[PDB]
DNA sequence: TGTCCCCTCGCTGCCGCCGCC
RNA sequence: AGGCGGGCAGCGAA
């Protein structure tokens, strides 16, 4: 169905219409989705139906994945290509609806979004999220979408990475919480199982409803229990696993003898046991960091009379962990973390301030460079454009909130008439202003400095910076000063230039008393995504204005 | 003017290596190259009058700025590029600087001195070339008066070309070439008697004189100049860069002595034990090293002095050049933002991390038990009272009294640094 | 050069003109500086002035009378002040704003500087060639005459983007009249024109790769056009202030950079806006700026009025001697304009002091060809209409040179040269396009 | 005969290199 | 000893 340019496979199809019959494609997609759907009706034997879900659910997602892999005798990168940018542009639309009815996305990953409702209970947030898919579902024939889970309290620590209480509904209207995780360093199998069991508890006590201070001091306490248990070998060797699975033979590794898992693994082929690549290298760290590692095996034998190292666990397996768990909590002291395990203060110290700076004076600093983007552009026009649909004109400000443009996933998008600026219809309003500010300042006109004469005119004197009135002695100045055009120009070039608009260092275009100020305000994630994923329309836009900058 | 005619006139402008800066540049260069070249020159220019100021000798400043510049204006290279950075450099600093009279003399004053470095590197073949391109005479004159030249020039040339045997001076004297010039313009080398004089005429230290030509021509052009700023001070680029870049300028201890007992007797607590550790373990740790380091700077180890003791001390020479030199000669302040970084008062030794095992840097009354310290004032002969005396205030906290005590035992009361300590020292023995 | 305005410098060219065209009055009519006073004193007696027209008020009412006209007067001669004029003894004139003028008059009261009769400016000299240029310029042409095509812009209508005629155009230049050398003038992609300024740039599907700046829709829509003009027709273009493909927005104008078109070297050439060039004997004069519309004059008289307008102001330029005499320059209330880069006018004066053999200045103006002062002076018109019916072009058709027929004149002196008679032998058709 | 399990993004630890305070 | 820049390898996740 999809028309592409077989001549280059890094060349983007597009959708084809509507009046296409369905294809081979989506009817055996449909087909497979109405199986695990029949299959999730079955679930409604619930664990073995669960790996049959599962499967099926990668019997799908393979379905698209070979859209991507080379050697499939089905590779069609175009067609994979254009799944994973409709599914970023639906993401894209899904998070401007969000933003649309004032709700806060807190997160969201290849499929998925989290909203801040507000609410102190279920129902309240529930509410919400059903009309949010009421709202969501309408715009698309059979994409839906859906709840999945309810979290109390979200804690994110970063990409990819964040812990949660989600609300599980019983069958007598009875509500309960679990900890769910994903991706975290508990979740690892580089971590051994101690890490795993008291992250677990500390985030279930931060997690939990307690004065925030109390829950820090409780979690202090069980960290120097924690502590003294490790330093007196107070605990089973087994919670001291650490796995780790080697993908090359530890033949093949040239920088291993710093990685304690190969050396583990070579000990173990001289000791008769068959390790090769793909194998899962389990061992404990006893008392450098690989010449002290040992599988657990060797390790469970008494007659060995190994015992691990409380400093290497007591840091890396147990502090870091920690501190990156409650880095972004509330009154967190790292400092005292640290105490509390036994480290030094001074490596967490440069962390919290970034240590001093320290200089002498550098007078490598061009004045140029010195005066703010901010006074520069103070006097400067705001940019004009007109919608080739629609006809309306609003002053474009980047990528920024306004109420006339939004910067769609695809590009420029109007808000009054929703259609797609192409790059031409930009690029030639962009070059349309810069020459119309450059015939002005080559109209010449010429403005007194005298106050109490003032006057504007385009004659000259044969003596050029002499008033023209009788007996005059103001100085006569270009009205439209080649410094006002530069700074306009520059002003151009910082609306297109995506670093700056990453930043927000850009100028706003509304004060707060204007009646067109943007009622909703974009978040800084959305800017980051948008000005990449629209580099190369900033980029050509840039490109525009540095058409006449460069001879400027 | 097309490229080929501005490769040429370079071509013309540069037949030797260094120039005298008379015809003003032509060509279109960009305000970021402008800035950039005005602030290389200004800072290759800024680090002479540093060394000026603090009296060293000549070697060490072609020592200290040969890598400025490698790094920032490289000379004696074909490139068209480096040539015309040194040129628009020298113009720019020109157009800065002639506003007040103090920056025409400071701009003149390190230019001329750039130029006798310059035509220091300047090879002898390079050198002739350049004088060529003021009269030299003929070589009949040259030697009718061969005896009196070579007895005039010998001590000059044993003296500053290091020439102490005889035959390498003679060599040298026939093929030095000498120019005919009155006294008048070579008075200061007459009154030293470093030129033959003969019927009123002097026979050439020419970089001295070519030196001092230099100072008058730049002191003119700068003085036309200044005529000529009012008719530029129109554009509006300019003007502040000009600004910014004129309120932009705006041995007894050696290798050997630092190891001896007389230098040594006057080291504080803290200093042996770094001492001591680099013996045993020949090396120290980076907190211990800086320490070092930073206090014999203070008391007047030079960077060189420096190098050659902290290399000997490290008993291979690759690694040492590849991670230890760039850090021994930036505690001096020789590269990056160039930072003379002040010896580590008691202060801050106290706010670094604590030392551990092989760790030797901190203070003594504060890391060592009180049995190591007590056993160390029993070796310079401190009685039990004495001990007890600073322990006490070791117990206290008052670390840097009882290293004044010490101070005052073993030999404005209070001591906060070791190269106060060291000072102090050193001066009751003078 | 750079998009600087520097004001000094402005003025320094603005006198230069003065003393320039001063030298040159002094010289042709043989009269000594002391004849040349200033006129901006009370004086007893007639004397000479030279100097600029201009509003006797700096902010003036569009329409000028011979009321409310002045003189500006040079650095040197009257300090750069500018005195009223009286025109009430001289009954045939024609002024415009910018214009230099030599004058003879006295200066009764102080306050209006007295017109007694005005100097006329001297024609420049004709170009001139030697026996052995002219006789291999007929061995080139081999006999038959010369052919040129001069074409202006916009190319294209103002509700499309549509160069159908434009390749009918080409198929007659190629397979029909095959001329020797085509001319054509900006703009080519305008920036004034609507559809580009309100943004309304359509999606093309005749390219298989959409463009994404005005510079990429000049080498999508004009170049493979211009690809099929033959080899042995060698073209010039001349570029206009109001092209979307030139970086230089100031009258005058570099030539564009022909690489930055990708258009081929083997017949393809770029000049300077305004430019002077040869093609065998010939001498142009070509400048891109409507000169004839924007030059408004301040007449007196019946005879003056009874004249042609296009040949006063082919007379005023000519006299002039630089192809934009108009100062300031028209603006078009902001649009566009004349973009006068004041700093740099002496590139506008007549390379050499010759009077162009054809002086070629487009203007909006209808399509004409007249002989004036034995200069020829063509308007080809615009290749288009705003409604995009068929606009018009000028093919201009030259007789081979011959010193026996006698149509060229022979220079007295001791070296053998003869002056170009064009006007003998140049036949201008204005074609519809 | 010889195969495979989408790339791509962000996160953490380790290793070697470079400049700096 | 510390922050940054580019490179490799290991791994959790969409
Ligand atoms: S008090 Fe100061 S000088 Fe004395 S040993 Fe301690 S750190 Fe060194």
């Amino acid at each position: 169905t999809v028309d592409r340019n077989k001549e280059d496979i890094d060349e983007l199809p597009s959708v084809p219409p509507s009046e296409v019959d369905q294809g081979v494609l989506p009817r055996l997609l449909a087909n497979l989705v109405d199986r695990r759907r029949e299959v999730k009706k079955v679930m409604k034997k619930r664990v073995q139906c669960d790996i049959r879900q599962q499967a099926l659910k990668l019997t799908a997602n393979s379905m698209y994945g070979c859209l991507g892999y080379v050697n499939s005798r089905f590779y069609a990168k175009p067609l994979a290509m254009l799944v994973t940018n409709k599914g970023r542009e639906i993401l894209m639309n899904t998070r401007q609806l969000a933003e649309s009815m004032n709700l806060l996305v807190v997160y969201g990953d290849t499929d998925s979004v989290m909203i801040d409702t507000g609410c102190d209970n279920y129902a309240d947030a529930i509410k919400i999220g059903l009309g949010f898919k009421r709202l969501v579902n309408e715009r698309y024939r059979l994409l839906e979408i859906d709840i999945d889970n309810v979290f109390k309290k979200l804690l994110l620590h970063a990409k990819k990475k964040y812990a949660a209480l989600t609300v599980n509904l019983d069958k007598n209207g009875n509500g309960t919480t679990v900890l769910e995780v994903k991706g975290l360093d508990m979740k690892r199998r580089e971590f051994c199982p101690l890490s795993r069991d008291v992250s677990i508890h500390v985030l279930n006590t931060i997690l939990s409803d307690k004065d925030p201070e109390e829950a820090l001091q409780e979690v202090y306490d069980y960290l120097e229990d924690i502590r003294i248990k490790v330093e007196t070998n107070n605990i089973r060797i087994d919670k001291y696993k650490i796995n780790m699975k080697l993908s090359k033979d530890p033949k093949a590794y040239p920088g291993g003898k710093n990685m304690p898992a190969v050396q583990v693994a070579l000990r173990m082929r001289k000791a008769g046991r068959v390790v090769k690549a793909g194998s899962v290298i389990t061992f404990v760290i006893t008392k450098s960091v690989a010449e002290r590692a040992h599988a657990l095996n060797e390790v469970m034998i008494k007659s060995n009379n190994l015992i691990p190292d409380p400093q290497y666990y007591l840091e890396k397996q147990i502090f870091a962990p920690v501190e990156r768990l409650l880095e972004r909590i509330d009154s967190f002291n790292v400092v005292r973390l640290s105490e509390a395990l036994g480290l030094d203060s001074k490596k967490y110290f440069r962390r919290e301030g970034g240590n001093n700076n320290g200089e002498d004076i550098n007078n490598l600093q061009p004045l140029e460079t010195t005066i703010t983007d901010v006074e520069r552009f103070k006097d400067t026009v705001t940019l004009e454009l007109s919608c080739p649909s629609c006809d309306k004109r609003f002053p474009f400000g980047g990528i920024v909130s306004s109420n006339y443009y939004r910067v769609s996933y695809n590009g420029l998008q109007c808000k009054h008439c929703e259609q797609l600026f192409t790059p031409l219809q930009l690029t030639s309003q962009i070059e349309h202003s810069i020459r119309a500010h450059i015939s002005l300042y080559y109209a010449g006109w010429l403005q007194c400095d005298d106050s109490t004469c003032g006057i504007v005119t385009r004659q000259v004197s044969v003596f050029g910076k002499r008033c023209l009135n009788d007996g005059c002695t103001g100085v006569m100045r270009y009205k439209y000063s080649d410094k006002q055009l530069y700074n306009q120009l520059l002003y151009f070039d910082s609306l297109f230039d995506c670093e700056k608009n990453k930043k927000q260092e850009l100028k706003p275009i509304y004060l707060p008393d204007d009646l067109d100020y943007p009622k909703e305000q974009l978040t800084e994630s959305s800017i980051k995504a948008l000005t990449e994923q629209n580099r190369e329309l900033m980029e050509t836009g840039r490109s525009v204005v540095q058409k006449y900058l460069n001879d400027c | 003017s097309s490229s080929e005619e501005e490769k040429k006139l370079y071509a013309r402008l540069y037949e030797s290596k260094l120039s005298f800066y008379d015809l003003p540049p032509q060509g279109e260069i960009t305000l970021e190259q402008f800035e950039i070249w005005a602030i290389d020159r200004l800072k290759i220019l800024l680090e002479i009058e540093s060394c000026l100021s603090r009296n060293k000798s000549i070697k060490e400043i072609e020592t200290i700025i040969k890598p400025q510049f490698q790094k920032l204006l490289p000379f004696n290279t074909e490139s068209l590029e480096d040539r015309k950075k040194d040129y628009y450099s020298h113009f720019i600093l020109r157009l800065c600087f002639c506003r007040s009279k103090e920056l025409r003399e400071k701009f003149v004053r390190a230019e001329t001195f750039l130029f006798k470095i310059r035509f220091n590197m300047l090879t002898s073949t390079d050198q002739t070339k350049f004088v060529q391109s003021l009269q030299f005479i003929s070589n009949e004159e040259k030697a009718e008066l061969s005896h009196q030249l070579y007895q005039t020039v010998s001590a000059s040339l044993q003296f500053q070309l290091n020439l102490n045997e005889e035959h390498q001076r003679k060599q040298y004297f026939q093929q030095e070439k000498f120019i005919k010039l009155p006294f008048e313009n070579v008075i200061e080398l007459v009154g030293n008697r470093l030129v033959f004089l003969k019927d009123g005429y002097a026979y050439l230290q020419q970089l001295n004189l070519l030196s001092n030509e230099f100072a008058s021509k730049l002191n003119q052009e700068l003085i036309k100049t200044y005529q000529y700023l009012p008719r530029l001070n129109e554009d509006d680029r300019l003007l502040p860069i000009l600004n910014h870049l004129s309120s932009g300028y705006t041995d007894e201890i050696n290798a050997q002595s630092v190891w001896s007992e007389e230098i040594s007797s006057n080291y504080p607590l803290c200093i042996k034990n770094l001492m001591e550790g680099l013996k045993k373990n020949h090396h120290l740790r980076y907190y211990g090293r800086q320490q070092l380091s930073l206090f014999l700077k203070g008391i007047g180890l030079s960077a060189d002095e420096a190098l050659k003791f902290w290399s000997e001390a490290f008993t291979t020479m690759e690694k040492f050049n590849k991670e230890y030199r760039y850090s021994f000669r930036h505690n001096y302040g020789l590269e990056g933002n160039r930072i003379n970084y002040k010896p580590w008062d008691c202060h801050t030794i106290l706010s670094k991390p604590r030392p551990g095992r092989g760790d030797y840097h901190g203070c003594p009354f504060r890391d060592w038990s009180h049995e190591r310290l007590s056993a160390e004032l029993r070796s310079m002969k401190l009685t039990q009272a004495q001990i007890i005396s600073v322990l006490d205030s070791c117990q206290k906290g008052e670390y840097t009294i009882a290293c004044t005590k010490v101070f005052e035992m073993t030999h404005q009361t209070h001591i906060a640094h070791p190269n106060l300590y060291f000072e102090r020292s050193r001066q009751l023995q003078k | 050069r750079t998009m600087r305005q520097n004001l000094q410098e402005a003025s320094d060219v603005l006198d230069d003109q003065i003393e320039s065209f001063t030298k040159i009055i002094q010289n042709h009519y043989k009269l000594s500086p002391n004849d040349f006073a200033d006129p901006t004193i009370q004086s007893q007696s007639e004397i000479y002035a030279v100097g600029r027209i201009v509003p006797d008020s700096p902010t003036y009412d569009k329409f000028l009378n011979p009321e409310s006209l002045s003189l500006e007067t040079s650095r040197m001669g009257g300090v750069g002040r500018r005195v009223r004029l009286d025109l009430s003894q001289v009954n045939e004139l024609s002024f415009f704003l910018g214009q230099i003028v030599a004058f003879k008059g006295k200066n009764a009261n102080g306050d209006y500087f007295t017109v007694n009769s005005i100097l006329p400016l001297p024609y420049p000299n004709s170009p001139v060639s030697t026996s052995q240029e002219l006789q291999e310029f007929q061995a080139n042409l081999e006999g038959s005459s010369l052919k040129v095509i001069v074409t202006c812009g916009p190319y294209f209508a103002n509700d499309n983007f549509s160069l159908e005629l434009l390749q009918e155009f080409i198929d007659s230049i190629n397979n029909e009249v095959k001329p020797h050398v085509l001319i054509m003038f900006g703009p080519f992609i305008d920036i004034t024109h609507p559809l580009i300024a309100s943004g309304k740039l359509p999606n093309f599907p005749q390219f298989k790769t959409q463009p994404k700046t005005l510079d990429e829709l000049f080498l999508k829509l004009f170049t493979p056009i211009l690809k099929t003009i033959s080899p042995h027709i060698q073209t010039v273009l001349i570029p206009s202030t109001k092209d979307a493909i030139s970086n230089h927005a100031a009258y005058p104008q570099a030539s564009l950079i022909r690489k930055a078109l990708q258009l081929p070297k083997r017949n393809f050439k770029c000049m300077a806006n305004p430019s002077s060039f040869q093609i065998n004997e010939i001498y142009f004069g070509c400048s891109n700026v409507d000169t004839f519309k924007d030059l408004k004059e301040v007449i007196k008289g019946g005879t003056t009025s009874s004249r042609y307008r296009l040949d006063r102001v082919s007379e005023h330029i000519l006299q002039q001697r630089r192809y934009y005499p108009i100062f300031p320059g028209s603006i078009r209330t902001h649009i566009s304009g004349a973009d006068l880069d004041v700093s740099y006018l002496g590139l506008t004066e007549f390379v050499g002091g010759f009077s162009p053999d054809i002086m070629i200045i487009p203007s909006e103006l209808q399509h004409f060809a007249r002989v004036v002062q034995n200069v020829v002076v063509i308007n080809p018109g615009r290749f288009i209409r705003a409604t995009g019916n068929r606009g018009s072009y000028a093919q201009i058709t030259v007789q081979c040179p011959d010193l026996e027929d006698g149509k060229l004149t022979l220079v007295e002196g001791e070296e053998p040269v003869y002056l170009h008679n064009v006007w003998k032998r140049a036949r201008v058709d204005l074609i519809a396009s």
